[PDB]
């Protein structure tokens, strides 16, 4: 398994970018393996 | 190997698959633990070995310690600089929500991209990397929400 | 998530 990296761009903020997505407020737990889950 | 955003690719005997994305800053490569699981990375001719990682934070750094320390201000819109497999980098702006946990609140972005976009940087208005995309949850309707995952410098 | 977490 050859894992390798390749450059994809410069890190910059884009003026007048498209805006999408809501702003959810979620109760969550994080386990020791790094998995987030919803608190029922 | 200069500063910038990079695809993390794998290949065997045939074509290549994009398994993630990461950030080169101050000579250190930053991605999510689940992208590489600590495997060495080829960069042109050289080998980058993992230097630090944390499975619970889901982060890994190569060549040196974690360098990214900008923090979401808890108020402003952010941009995901998504680098999806097979597509050029693109910016998506959003107002984060919040993962409320027993250990405090974490900004979270309700943006859904393929698995190999994991590690794409999330930016503040100055272009600083306030975290990486791709460790998150699905809600009842199936929609995906990612933490803004930031390490400690 | 293309998968449910990552």
């Amino acid at each position: 398994v050859d894992m390798y990296i390749e450059r994809a761009g410069d890190i910059t903020w884009e003026k007048d970018a498209e805006v999408t997505g809501n702003s959810p407020r979620l109760d969550v737990a994080l386990d020791e393996s790094g998995d987030f889950s919803l608190v029922e | 190997t200069t500063d910038g955003v990079y695809r993390v690719m794998t290949r065997r005997l045939l074509g290549s698959t994009q398994v993630g994305v990461g950030v080169m800053q101050e000579g250190v490569f930053h991605t999510m633990w689940h992208v590489t699981k600590g495997a060495a990375l080829r960069s042109g001719e050289g080998r980058l070995d993992p230097y630090w990682g944390d499975v619970k934070q889901d982060l890994v750094s190569y060549c040196g310690p974690w360098k990214l320390d900008a923090a979401w201000d808890g108020l402003s819109e952010v941009q995901l600089l998504a680098v999806p497999p097979g597509e050029r980098a693109k910016n998506i702006q959003t107002l984060p929500g919040i993962f409320k946990t027993k250990d405090g609140d974490i900004g979270a972005v309700a943006l859904d991209y393929p698995a190999g976009t994991s590690g794409s940087p999330i930016l503040d208005k100055c272009g600083r990397v306030i975290g990486l995309y791709g460790n998150g949850v699905v809600i009842k309707n199936g929609s995906y929400v990612s933490a803004i995952t930031q390490g400690k410098r | 998530k293309g998968x449910v977490k990552k």
